[PDB]
């Protein structure tokens, strides 16, 4: 209905609770492997944030996998920063990580992160 | 909070 | 780090995608039964929105259940309105449903919904 | 959108 009222903080409160579940390893259903590193997560959050994960977990075979191995060229710290951003809306973008963050965001298909990385690089030229 | 969206 | 940047719309975009997955029945992992009615959902979203579901799915036995039956006194339309609110931040509160919505929100432990229901009732007195 | 939170 068009007669709805809206709770402004609801979406951010939901994301805060999803991040608390992730931190406590509650109902995490996939391990993302990035070279030597493993990251536990919720497939629905990954799909909701990334075009690559959306494609992976809507596949009729890959939806059932409990482990996903990323391309060996993917930087684990870049992935970690992006996983934190997925669960918090906060991106720890720094001079020392921007190239890895941008390359990882391009691979994961996260257009808004790619956009801000491009803008921060262009400003330093 | 609540608002008219 | 305290040097993070934040994407304002991220949390709402995540919730919109979780609702699209729910609508298409993608990776839904629980059926909530409310009398004659069945509602498919994601346990993590339910826990993130409701004190009752948070308690249920953190229980070492109940976390594994694929079906949860609610108390027979719970109104299915009241539950439907609250499930939509969980996935959208929008509450379809109307004169004809407010009592059922408030009672359901008290049972599910959704304090902000209970608060607005109380305020709307008090205004009509 | 991006902001300083
Ligand atoms: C096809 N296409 C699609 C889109 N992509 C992307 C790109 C980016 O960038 N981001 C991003 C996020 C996120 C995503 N997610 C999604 C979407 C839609 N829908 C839904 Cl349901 C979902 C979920 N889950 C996605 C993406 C791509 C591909
Ligand atoms: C114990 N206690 C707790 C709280 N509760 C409630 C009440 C309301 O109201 N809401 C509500 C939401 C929501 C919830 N969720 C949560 C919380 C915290 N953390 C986490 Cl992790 C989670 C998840 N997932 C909850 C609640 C209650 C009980
Ligand atoms: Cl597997
Ligand atoms: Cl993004
Ligand atoms: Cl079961
Ligand atoms: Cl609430």
């Amino acid at each position: 209905a068009d007669s709805c009222i809206q709770f402004t903080r609801h979406a951010s409160d939901v994301l805060l609770n999803l991040n608390r579940l992730r931190s406590r390893d509650i109902l995490t259903d996939v391990v993302i492997v990035v070279s030597r590193e493993q990251f536990r997560a919720h497939k629905t959050v990954l799909m909701a944030c990334s075009g690559l994960f959306y494609s992976i977990f809507t596949d009729q075979l890959k939806c059932n996998l409990s482990v996903i191995n990323l391309d060996p060229e993917i930087n684990p710290e870049g992935f970690c920063i992006l996983l934190d951003f997925m669960y918090t809306s906060r991106l720890n973008l720094r001079e020392g990580n921007i190239m890895a963050v941008m390359a990882t965001a391009m691979y994961l298909q996260m257009e808004h992160v790619v956009d801000t990385c491009r803008k921060f690089i262009k400003a330093s030229e | 909070a609540w608002v008219i969206p």
